[PDB]
Parts: C-alpha cells; sequence; structure tokens
C-alpha cells in the first residue's frame, strides 16, 4: 500500500455526501483515416523503389545532333507515367496535411477539447504524423526522382509538347515541390501553427506513446519503434513559434525526462527500408534545443555500441530454453482454465519473437547510421565507402555468431508456433468470447445496478449499449428476472455459454471504445472504485485480441527480418556509381559466409536460418514492395551465392571426414611418442555436419533443393580425385 | 428484441463459419505437409534410382568391350 | 595408477588385429563373454524393478500428471544404481560393437566371396523369429549389425507375464531416471569424446539393444515399447527445462543431447518422432552450447 | 505388382486428379446458385439454412476428393519403392555373378 | 467492420449467405490447390516410372548375358590398355540452380502481375556505347561479374605476394 493510496482512501471520505451512432460516425472517420495511411504507404514504396530513368538516358552532348529529338521523344515516352506518379504524390501529400489539420483544428475547438477521444484514433493521428516524416526524408533522399522529372520537362518543352495554362502551372509546382527540402514537413508546421492549442492535442498524442511504451501496450516490433519516432517527431513539431515543450514540461503537460530516457536506452530506429532515424535528432533540430541542452542526455551517443551482445545473448538462450521447454509440452473438450493457458503461451511466444527480432533489427539499424573506420577496425581501408563500413566491416565475428544465433532461434520458435495454430486458434478465440461474456454478463452487472440506482443514466445507457451489442444469453434471451436491472442487490445465478468464436471487429471496437470513456464532472468519478479496475482490467487484456484472433498475420509481422537486405537508400547516396553492393556488402551474405568461412562447429546448425533471409526479402519484394527488379536481384544474388555455398560446404566435408580418417589410424603409440618430444601430433576438432547432410529439400526462393544430392556430387568426385592422386 | 435475437443468431452463424473455416485450414495444411513428405520419398527414390543406374554402367563396362 | 593406455589396446588398428589373431571363433568368444557379465547387470536391474514395482506402475499410467508424477519420482529407490548399471551395459555394448566393426572389416579382405553372400542373405529376409535367429547369428559371426543381437537374446533367456511387466517397467524406471544425470558434472559431453566424460552416451546403446532383446524374449512390441519410453523420457527432460537450480540443470543441455544419440542408434525410432515429442531446436541450441 | 501400378499410374490417379478439377468448377457453379436460389427465395431463412446445407456438404467433398487420391499416391510411392528393392536384390546377384567369374 | 445489427428482417441471413457462398468459393479454391500440388507430385513420380522400366530392362538383359560368359574361353588382350578408353562414371554437377527456368509456375504468376521496370530498352538503339539502357537502372548479372573480377584480382595479389 502506498502513501497515495492511503490518501485517496481519506479523500473518498471528504466526498461523502451529508449515444451509438455517436461512436458509429467516429468510427466512420477513423476509418476514413486509415485508408489514407495505406494510401500514403504506397507513396512511400513509390518514392523509396524509384530508380533513376535519366541515367539510363543517353544524353544530348550539343544541340547539333543527330538524333535529339529521337531521343527526347522515347524521353517524355519512358518517363511521362512516372512524372504522372509524382503529381498524384504531391496532390496526396497536400489533400494528405489539409486533411490531417482539418481534424486537428476539429479536435482543439474550445468547447471539443472538453470531450473525449479514443486512444486507437490518437495513435493514428500519431501514425499520420510519421507518415509526414517518412514521405518527407523519402522525398529529401531522393534525387533521381528531381532529376527524372526534369529530365522530362526538359525534353517535353523542347518538343513542344502540347500544354494548356492548367497543365503548365501543373509542371511549374511540381517543380517547385521537388525542389524544395522538407516542404512537407514545413507545410505541415505551418497549418498546424495557425490553429490555437494545436499542442494540445499533439500533446495527447505523445503523452499515449509514452505511456504505451512504458506499459508494453505494443505486440510487434514496428509498432514498438512507432511510439518511439512519434514522440520524436511529435515534440518537434510542438516546439515551434506558437508553442514550447520545455514550458509544456513545466506545467507537467507532458514528461520530457522519461521520453528521454527512451531515446537514450534505443537511439535508432527503421525509418523505412535500410533509411534509419536516429530519434535523437528531432531534439537536436528543435526550434529551442539550443537554450535547454542541458535537458537532455540522449543527444549523447559516441561511435561506441551501447549493449554487450554477450550478455543479451545469455538472457536470450535461457528464455529460449524455459518457453519452448514448456510450449513443447503442449503438442472431450477443454477446461476454461487449460484455453487460457493456451492463450497465454501464444500471446508469450509472439512477445518473445518480438523481442528478439527487434533486437537483431536495433543492432543492424544502430550499425547502419554508425559505420566504423580505421580507429575502431584497424582492418578497415580508409576509402571503404559508407555501406561497406555499416555492414562487412563493422560487425565482429562473436556479433556476427550472435546474430544467427537469435535469427535462427527467431525462425525456429516461428516454425513451433505456426505447427501450433490450429490449437492456438481455437483456444484464443474460446478465451476471448469466455472472456467478453463473462464481462459483459456478469462482471458489469454491479456497475449497471450502481448507475440505475443513483440515477447515472448516462452511465447506465453505455452499459446497456455494450451487453445490449455483444451479450449471449444462454437462453437466447436475456435475463429480465434480474434485481440489478431494477437496481437492487442479489439474495442470484447466470449460466455464461461457451462458444469458439470471437467477437466481430465493430464488436471488440465499440465495446473497448465504450468502455474507455466510462474510465478516462467525468464518468470515472460517478464510479466505485472495485469496479473501475474491473473495466480497466478487461479494457488492458483486450488490448491484444485482435492481434492473438490474427495469430497467423501477427506470428509474420513478430518475425519480419526482411529488410536486411534492401539497401535503396545507401544506393541513392552513391550518385549513379552503385547500380548495386556486391555480395561482400550483403548481410544475409556476410552472415552465412562467416560460418562457412570460420567452419565453426557450433554454428554448422544455424548457416540455413540465415540463409532463409533471402526467402524473407524475396517475399517482401514480391508482396509489398511490389517490385519486379528487385526480385530479378535477389534471385541472381541467391543463385551466385548459393553455388558458393555447396562448393564450401562440399569442400570442408570432405575434408573434415578425411581428417577423421587419417587421424583413426594414426598409430597411438607414435602419437604418445610425439608428445613426450614436444611434437603433438594435434587432434582434429569436431563439427557438427550431420544436419546439413540430411538435408533432402531446402526451400529457398520457391525451389525444393536436395542439399545431400548436391553435396554427394562433390564428395564424389574428391574420393576419386583422391584414388587417382594415390595411384 | 428483434436486435437482441438478432445478435444470438450472429454468434451462432459466426460459430458455424468459424467451424468450416478452420477445417480448410486443417485440410490446407495436411496437403503442405503430405507435400514435403512426398518430396522427401522421392529424392529418397531418386537417390537410389540414381546409385543403381551407376552400378549397372558399371557392371556393363565390366562384362563389355571399350571403344 | 593404470599400468596400460586404452587406447593402444582397443582403437581400430588394435580391434582389427585382434580379429586377425582370433577369427570368427575367437571373437565370438570374445562376445560371449561379454553378455555374461551383462545378464548380470540386467539379472541386477530387474530386482531394482522389483523393488519398485508399486511406484513404477503408477508411474507408467499417471504420465500425464505432472504433480503426481513429481511426487511418485521421489518414492523411487536406487536411482543412481539404475543409470550406473545401465551404462556399465553400455560400455560393454560399445566395446563389443568397436570389436564386431573390426572383425567385420577383416573378414571382408579374407573372405569377400562368403561375406558378399551372407550380407545379401540377411539382407533380403521376409518373418519367423526362431528361423531370424539363425540368419542374425550367423551374420553377427561375421560381424555384421543386427536390428536384434542374437548372443544378447540368449545370454538374457537364461510367470511368462511377470518377466514381461518387469521389461516394461525397466523402461520406465531408466526413462524417468535420465533427468538425474543433469546434476552431475561428469555428465558434460565433450567435443573431443562426442559423449560424456561418464560414459553416458553408452545409455543410447543400451537402451536400444536391452529393448530389442528383452521384448523378443517376451514377444512383444520393440517399436511400442520404445516409443512409450521416448515420450516418457521426453517428457520428463522437457520438465527440468523451466527450472533454475544451478545444481540440478547444470549439464541439462548435455543430457537432452541422449535423446539425440537414442534415436540415432535406434532403428526403431525415427527424427520425426522425436521431433513430435522434443523439438530439435532445443537439441540445436545444445549442440552449441558444448562445442562453443 | 506392375499391374496395380499401372492402374494407378493411367486411371485411378488422373481419375481422382480431375475429379478434383470437377470439384473445382462444380463448386464455384454451387456458390453462385447458393446466391442466386436466395435472392429468387420468399424464405430467406429457408434459403440460408439450404446453403450451409451445400456448404457442409462441400467441405465433406472436398476432404473426401483429397483423402482418396491421397491414399493413391502413397500406394504408387510404396510400389516404386519396392521396385527399388528387388531391383538392388537382383543387381547385386548380377555383380555376386561378375564377380565370381573375373575370379 | 463497419457496421452492426439494425433488428431489421432478413439483414442477417443476406449477410451470412453471402459468407457461405464465400466460403463455398474457398472450396472451389482449394479443390484446385490441391491439383497443382498432387500434379507435380504426379510428373515426377511418372518420371521416376520411365527411367525404372528402362532400367529393369536393363537389367534383365544383362542378368542374361552374364549366364552366357564362359571362363574357359575368355581371352585377355593388352589393346584394352592400349587401344581401348577407360571406363568413366557420370560427373554431372548440377549448379546454377536459381535461373529464372527454374522458378516454379505459382511465383511465376506472382511476378507477372508485379510492376515491371521503365521501358528503357527503347532507347538502347540510341546509344554511342552499344550498351542496354535498363542495365543502367537494374542489372542481375552484376554479382556476379563483380565476384568474378574480384577473385581474378585477389588471385593475381596473392600470386605475386608470394615473389
Ligand atoms: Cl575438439
Ligand atoms: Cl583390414
Amino acid at each position: 500500500v502506498t502513501l497515495e493510496d492511503a490518501l485517496s482512501n481519506v479523500d473518498l471520505l471528504e466526498e461523502l455526501p451529508l449515444g451509438i451512432a455517436r461512436y458509429i460516425e467516429q468510427a466512420t472517420v477513423h476509418s476514413s483515416m486509415n485508408e489514407m495511411l495505406e494510401e500514403g504507404q504506397e507513396y512511400a514504396v513509390m518514392l523509396y523503389t524509384w530508380r533513376s530513368c535519366s541515367r539510363a538516358i543517353p544524353q544530348v552532348k550539343c544541340n547539333e545532333q543527330p538524333n535529339r529529338v529521337e531521343i527526347y521523344e522515347k524521353t517524355v515516352e519512358v518517363l511521362e507515367p512516372e512524372v504522372t506518379k509524382l503529381m498524384n504524390f504531391m496532390y496526396f501529400q497536400r489533400n494528405a496535411i489539409e486533411r490531417f489539420c482539418g481534424e486537428v483544428r476539429r479536435l482543439c475547438h474550445a468547447e471539443r477539447r472538453k470531450d473525449f477521444v479514443s486512444e486507437a484514433y490518437l495513435i493514428t493521428l500519431g501514425k499520420f504524423i510519421n507518415m509526414f516524416a517518412v514521405l518527407d526524408e523519402l522525398k529529401n533522399m531522393k534525387c533521381s526522382v528531381k532529376n527524372d522529372h526534369s529530365a522530362y520537362k526538359r525534353a517535353a518543352q523542347f518538343l513542344r509538347k502540347m500544354a494548356d495554362p492548367q497543365s503548365i502551372q501543373e509542371s511549374q509546382n511540381l517543380s517547385m515541390f521537388l525542389a524544395n527540402h522538407n516542404k512537407i514537413t514545413q507545410s505541415l508546421q505551418q497549418q498546424l501553427e495557425v490553429i490555437s492549442g494545436y499542442e494540445e492535442l499533439l500533446a495527447d498524442i505523445v503523452n499515449l506513446c509514452v505511456d504505451y511504451y512504458e506499459n508494453r501496450m505494443y505486440l510487434t516490433p514496428s509498432e514498438k519503434h512507432m511510439l518511439l519516432k512519434v514522440m520524436g517527431f511529435g515534440l518537434y513539431l510542438m516546439d515551434g513559434s506558437v508553442s514550447n515543450i520545455y514550458k509544456l514540461d513545466a506545467k507537467k503537460r507532458i514528461n520530457l525526462s522519461k521520453i528521454d530516457k527512451y531515446f537514450k536506452q534505443l537511439q535508432v530506429v527503421p525509418l523505412f527500408g535500410d533509411m534509419q532515424i536516429e530519434l535523437a535528432r528531432y531534439i537536436k533540430t528543435s526550434a529551442h534545443y539550443e537554450e535547454n541542452k542541458s535537458r537532455w542526455t540522449c543527444t549523447s551517443s559516441g561511435s561506441s555500441p551501447q549493449y554487450n551482445i554477450c550478455e543479451q545473448m545469455i538472457q536470450i538462450r535461457e528464455d529460449h530454453m524455459r518457453f519452448i521447454s514448456e510450449l513443447a509440452r503442449y503438442s472431450a473438450q477443454k477446461t476454461d482454465a487449460e484455453y487460457r493457458k493456451l492463450f497465454d503461451l501464444a500471446l508469450q511466444g509472439l512477445q518473445l519473437l518480438s523481442q528478439w527480432s527487434a533486437h537483431v533489427m536495433e543492432v543492424y539499424s544502430w550499425k547502419l547510421v554508425h559505420p566504423t573506420d580505421k580507429y575502431s577496425n584497424k582492418d578497415c581501408p580508409d576509402s571503404a565507402e559508407e555501406y561497406e563500413r555499416a555492414t562487412r566491416y563493422n560487425y565482429t565475428s562473436e556479433e556476427k555468431f550472435a546474430l544467427v544465433e537469435v535469427i535462427a532461434m527467431i525462425k525456429g520458435l516461428q516454425v513451433l508456433m505456426g505447427r501450433m495454430e490450429s490449437v492456438f486458434n481455437h483456444a484464443i478465440r474460446h478465451t476471448v468470447y469466455a472472456a467478453l461474456q463473462d464481462f459483459s454478463q456478469v462482471t458489469l452487472r454491479e456497475p449497471l445496478r450502481q448507475a440505475i440506482k443513483k440515477k447515472k443514466n448516462v452511465i447506465q445507457s453505455v452499459l446497456q449499449a455494450i451487453r445490449k451489442t455483444v451479450c449471449d444469453w444462454e437462453t437466447g434471451h436475456e435475463p429480465f428476472n434480474d434485481p440489478a436491472l431494477r437496481g437492487e442487490k442479489d439474495p442470484f445465478d447466470i449460466k455464461v455459454p461457451r462458444r469458439a468464436v470471437g467477437p466481430s471487429s465493430t464488436q471488440l471496437y465499440m465495446v473497448r471504445t465504450m468502455l474507455e470513456s466510462l474510465i478516462a464532472k467525468t464518468l470515472r468519478s460517478s464510479l466505485e472504485g472495485p469496479t473501475i479496475l474491473d473495466i480497466e482490467k478487461f479494457h488492458r487484456e483486450s488490448f491484444f485480441y485482435t492481434h492473438l484472433i490474427n495469430f497467423s498475420e501477427t506470428l509474420q509481422q513478430c518475425c519480419d527480418l526482411s529488410q536486411l537486405w534492401f539497401r535503396e537508400f545507401f544506393l541513392e547516396l552513391t550518385m549513379g556509381r552503385r547500380i548495386q553492393f556486391p555480395i561482400e556488402m550483403s548481410m544475409p551474405w556476410i552472415l552465412t559466409d562467416h560460418i562457412l568461412e570460420t567452419k565453426e562447429a557450433s554454428m554448422m546448425e544455424y548457416v540455413l536460418y540465415s540463409l532463409d533471409l533471402y526467402n524473407d526479402s524475396a517475399h517482401y519484394a514480391l508482396t509489398r514492395f511490389n517490385k519486379q527488379f528487385l526480385y530479378d536481384e535477389i534471385e541472381a544474388e541467391v543463385n551466385l551465392c548459393f553455388d558458393q555455398f555447396v562448393y564450401k560446404l562440399a569442400d570442408q566435408i570432405f575434408a573434415y571426414y578425411k581428417v577423421m580418417a587419417g587421424s583413426l589410424l594414426l598409430d597411438k603409440r607414435l602419437r604418445s611418442e610425439c608428445k613426450n618430444q614436444g611434437a603433438t601430433i594435434h587432434l582434429p576438432p569436431s563439427n557438427r555436419y550431420e544436419t546439413l547432410l540430411k538435408q533432402r529439400h531446402v526451400q529457398l526462393l520457391g525451389r525444393s533443393i536436395d542439399l545431400n544430392r548436391l553435396i554427394t556430387q562433390r564428395v564424389s568426385a574428391a574420393m576419386y580425385k583422391s584414388l587417382e592422386l594415390a595411384i | 428484441d428483434p436486435v437482441q435475437r438478432e445478435i444470438h443468431q450472429d454468434w451462432a452463424n459466426r460459430e458455424y463459419i468459424e467451424i468450416i473455416t478452420s477445417s480448410i485450414k486443417k485440410i490446407a495444411d495436411f496437403l503442405n505437409s503430405f507435400d514435403m513428405s512426398c518430396r522427401s520419398r522421392l529424392a529418397t527414390l531418386n537417390e537410389k534410382l540414381t546409385a543403381l543406374e551407376r552400378r549397372i554402367e558399371y557392371i556393363e563396362a565390366r562384362v563389355t568391350k571399350g571403344e | 595408477e593404470l599400468t596400460f593406455n586404452a587406447e593402444e589396446y582397443s582403437d581400430i588398428s588394435e580391434m582389427r588385429s585382434l580379429s586377425e589373431l582370433l577369427g570368427p571363433y575367437g571373437m565370438k568368444f570374445l562376445s560371449e563373454s561379454l553378455m555374461w557379465h551383462i545378464s548380470s547387470q540386467v539379472a541386477e536391474l530387474k530386482k531394482l524393478v522389483v523393488e519398485n514395482v508399486d511406484v513404477l506402475t503408477q508411474m507408467r499410467t499417471s504420465f500425464d500428471k505432472p504433480d503426481q508424477m513429481a511426487a511418485l519420482f521421489k518414492r523411487l529407490s536406487s536411482v543412481d544404481s539404475v543409470l550406473k548399471r545401465m551404462t556399465i551395459i553400455g560400455v560393454i555394448l560399445s566395446f563389443r560393437s568397436l570389436a564386431q566393426e573390426a572383425l567385420r572389416d577383416v573378414l571382408s579382405y579374407h573372405i569377400p566371396f562368403l561375406v558378399s553372400s551372407i550380407e545379401d542373405f540377411k539382407d533380403h529376409i521376409p518373418t519367423d523369429m526362431k528361423v531370424a535367429m539363425n540368419v542374425y547369428e550367423l551374420s553377427s559371426a561375421a560381424g555384421l549389425p543386427c536390428e536384434i543381437d542374437p548372443a544378447l537374446v540368449v545370454a538374457l533367456s537364461s510367470s511368462p507375464e511377470e518377466e514381461y511387466k518387469i521389461a516394461c517397467l525397466l523402461m520406465v524406471f531408466v526413462a524417468v531416471s535420465l533427468p538425474t544425470l543433469a546434476s552431475n558434472v561428469m555428465s558434460q559431453y565433450s567435443p573431443a569424446i562426442e559423449g560424456h566424460c561418464n560414459n553416458i552416451h553408452c545409455l543410447a546403446k543400451a537402451i536400444n539393444q536391452i529393448a530389442a532383446a528383452l521384448f523378443t524374449i517376451h514377444k512383444g512390441s520393440i517399436e511400442d515399447r520404445l516409443k512409450e519410453f521416448l515420450a516418457l523420457a521426453s517428457s520428463s527432460l522437457l520438465k527440468i527445462g523451466q527450472e533454475t537450480d544451478k545444481t540440478t540443470t547444470r549439464n541439462r543441455e548435455s543430457v537432452y543431447l541422449l535423446l539425440d544419440m537414442i534415436v540415432q542408434e535406434s532403428p526403431f525410432l525415427t527424427m520425426d518422432l522425436l521431433e513430435s515429442c522434443f523439438p530439435y531446436v532445443l537439441l540445436r541450441n545444445a549442440y552449441h552450447a558444448v562445442y562453443k | 505388382a506392375m499391374a496395380e501400378l499401372q492402374m494407378l499410374l493411367e486411371e485411378e490417379i488422373p481419375g481422382g486428379r480431375r475429379a478434383l478439377f470437377d470439384s473445382y468448377t462444380n463448386l464455384e457453379r454451387v456458390a453462385d446458385y447458393c446466391e442466386n436460389n436466395y435472392i429468387q427465395s420468399a424464405d430467406k431463412q429457408r434459403a440460408l439454412e439450404e446453403t450451409k446445407a451445400y456448404t457442409t456438404q462441400s467441405l465433406a467433398s472436398v476432404a473426401y476428393l483429397i483423402n482418396t487420391l491421397a491414399n493413391n499416391v502413397l500406394q504408387m510411392l510404396d510400389i516404386q519403392a519396392s521396385q527399388l528393392r528387388r531391383m538392388e536384390s537382383s543387381i547385386n546377384h548380377i555383380s555376386q555373378t561378375v564377380d565370381i567369374h573375373k575370379e | 467492420h463497419t457496421a452492426l445489427p439494425r433488428g431489421i428482417k432478413n439483414e442477417l441471413e443476406c449477410v451470412t449467405n453471402i459468407s457461405l457462398a464465400n466460403i463455398i468459393r474457398q472450396l472451389s479454391s482449394l479443390s484446385k490447390y490441391a491439383e497443382d500440388i498432387f500434379g507435380e507430385l504426379f510428373n515426377e513420380a511418372h518420371s521416376f516410372s520411365f527411367r525404372v522400366n528402362s532400367l529393369q530392362e536393363r537389367v534383365d538383359r544383362l542378368s542374361v548375358s552374364v549366364t552366357q560368359l564362359d571362363p574357359k574361353e575368355e581371352e585377355l588382350s593388352l589393346q584394352d590398355i592400349t587401344m581401348r578408353k577407360a571406363f568413366r562414371s557420370s560427373t554431372i554437377q548440377d549448379q546454377q540452380l536459381f535461373d529464372r527456368k527454374t522458378l516454379p509456375i505459382p511465383l511465376q504468376e506472382t511476378y507477372d502481375v508485379c510492376e515491371q521496370p521503365p521501358p528503357l530498352n527503347i532507347l538502347t538503339p540510341y546509344r554511342d556505347d552499344g550498351k542496354e539502357g535498363l542495365k543502367f537502372y537494374t542489372n542481375p548479372s552484376y554479382f556476379f561479374d563483380l565476384w568474378k573480377e574480384k577473385m581474378l584480382q585477389d588471385t593475381e595479389d596473392k600470386r605475386k605476394e608470394k615473389r
């Protein structure tokens, strides 16, 4: 019992007296905003995957050139459909900013400011500002885009391509847009600062992310990283000519200390693709940072990795053991408890996987923004380009072994979890239904009883709106013989049914949203103590219901390592010097080849897991980026790297067993005699090739590879060469 | 009343649907694991057959003349 | 205070040299003496089973009730002796294997035409048991490895259903005892040995051949009795995977590897069966720990 | 038996395979029927219960067609496995015979 | 997703009938996906059926040839060691397993619906370096070309270091 609790009990004495269509509309607005986020994501993909067409176009060295017109004609033919995408992008961001700001103005009205906003919608608005950040940084990076347009604009004009005043002003606007750095961000600020009290809404958004992050209200790594990115860009926007985050902090409207602690512990997270975001940058570039430097500690990082993977690996390996040991034990009708346990495991497993994937990506992310040099790595050439210094030379042998460990532990558990899906799906739906019905039919009886008794008509309507919406009475009809319905107590039993189906998305959203308004004079004031805890409890636990209901989808999102291969951002930075990066700079091959090269015994059973990273990237290029050339390049890399994989594997496998043979037959007395003469003939280090030799169908890029067959081909050829040599 | 009734019927309707969709997923899983199981047997058959083919070519070479 | 080096008397070259000198007659006599000592160990094991017949009988049917299963284990006696004797049997069998493998290579070299017929004759049999022991006795005399050891059977053949239960309970007794090995510092798996310092890796061979022999003598189901053993062993080992005691879990991962060895060594158990009751990711991590 | 293999390779597997393709085209027809029968239905509750009936029947059908074809494919592989078993036995005898001759 | 029950007649029966009609369509889709699986299994197994038969008849007539062998008459000549090549077993090694031609049909279809790169090869005939315009945008063979040139240079650097 805290002092605050004892004081609350005392305060209770001092206080002792001596619409549905509404939520439906909000859900409509929320749903509409989300569609725009999806649309923005499409534009983010367009930018990130946009390679220079102009560099592939033959230039006109002089006005006196034969094919001058032909080239220009073909230039328009190629770039025109692409320029259209840019027009749409310009139009989208313009409308998106108006849309968002219009919503901010609505929620910041003097009267509305006193109103209630759902957490889910604050999050959505949070993802909106991040969308702007992403789109702006992508636009800032892509010189290819700006140059391609100019190449089109320069060709369309020389050809006198028919264009009306509107078409001309349209082209002029696009140029100005593509030529202005930070245009999206700058426009966002202008339209926000013209709104009185806008900083109060953003404060609510930031405070919510701080609360979620602190209380672990997230499942997937992307969800975890989104919270931080919102905090950052949020404070940045809240720090302008009309608002001041430090004075906001003084009034305790926000807690800069917590945010500072979060940024210090986790400094870099993915922004989009291989393009990362250094969280502390938002702080350092804020309008009032210079005069308030001493307030921060996350602004100091250095070229030193903050955490020791060795300490992290010990814990990870422990958790892998502890959880999988228990899970493996769970592989006529069950009881509620038995279904709940499987429910808990499914969640715990997803959370564990998320932690691991987060570890890998966060390490990789930090490395990308902190490329090494000669001072940190003696073997690192001073002429080595940034990307190679960010990947290849930026990992020690032990670091590369550890990463493959985590990657293997992730993919390994993912397989077990997947095999458990059918059982999970059933146990989860049973648990969510039971929890929902037990809460709505029984738990809500007391609160409803008091609302009716004390004429809390507003609360009653909400409680009844909830029960009416989801309740599934055993008799098909509600119990009209209920005393709490009249406001009186019980001298009473209700039989709650058990179905294996979760509530509809609308049912769950409405229930949570309505419960949220109760624990938000406020309605919360008119509620007893114990009942508020009950509502808060169910509201907290029901946060993961949607994730669990969509177990299959959630599982993949907790094991996403597809970004290790993509490097369009760094490609863009080479200014045409690189059409791609060699395989020695490619993470998947860096991690895989390292095991093949060192022949590390403890890692030999892990090597296929690092190779599997190509599947993740291939699938992502085909289903998310939706670009053919990206897959062509992944496939071409796998094609090259897999041949090397077979060669090196077969090579060391034959040598290993040849040495074993020579060692097994070497005279024992001779060994001892050589030892006694300080010339010990060293024994062969044991290894672990058996599992690799047993692989009969390796799934890679859709193909089924018989690794055993390929190795046999090489090993057989080695046997013949040995015999041929001896003779 | 007509709403409460519709909601009770919806729960029943959706459970039935969940049961069917769940079965469609068990069929899909069998298909996959069956595909993999047959891939292993085929590789094993291919492995043995290839060896037998080579062995026959070898024995023939012992009983015949050369070029 | 040993006066000899074991490796200079038991390595591949030595056992082959021994086979040269003793031939089929001599090496067969060698194995017979080995099996006798094994019979002695099995006789003592049965006593330990009878001495715990009640508890073991309960553990066999209450295998899915952890609380009761754990409480029953505390009522068992002579757990160390069961593990100690089975290990001895495993060692003896490991030696016989070295001798048989050596003899086999030697015979294929001296009498290829005879070996050629023996191999073809053993591989392509349908089938009756009494007639199979005759094909197996001939085969093993030529150093050929058999699924059922004729010599072991004969050695262990010296109430019919009272005896069968003991064999069944013996498998249970051993299955539930394995986790105990994790508390022994010597149960450390070594890459240099590709086994354990205290020879517990020989348990793989002991468990398999003793099962194949006993449940052949009693005309039971070898495959079923081993399936039961694996399930009970996998279950018992998974339970210690959630404990934290630095003592009882010291060599937990090295003991985990026994399951892999037991399945590899046994023609009646497959990696698929093992995977469904003990995920390889645990074994993978186990190997990593000991090899690093 | 070679007869059983020919029966599996030439009729039963190709047949049970086409019966699966027929289920592909026949079910999309049953789907449209369930929607058209509902549109013309004067008793909506009745039309639904009949759709549910076709749905349950559609599930039982697909599971049966796959099961039947699955068993056939397995029997085929089992037979081919024994073919290699007998062939190796014959090749070994040929090998032994040649060794005897060379000696 | 969208809305809730308003208690109106036939509201629920209509939406579920659509949901069930879709499920029956999924079963129709499942029937086709199963075919593709059983199909690629039959095809390979059917191919082995050929080899098996071809080998069996090859084994059968060899079993007869060996019967006719006669040690009493078999004469040995040195021209086998002088005029006739030595027996050579097959030395086939599979490589380049991820060429586009090995891409399974299902993934090929998912690939075709993906976005193609700009038709930059339209400007190829107008280049002076006789190079393909598309290679300045995307070049899959870049990985091998760079790795090959690296191995040759590393073979030289390593070769001149010993001297
Ligand atoms: Cl070693
Ligand atoms: Cl020898």
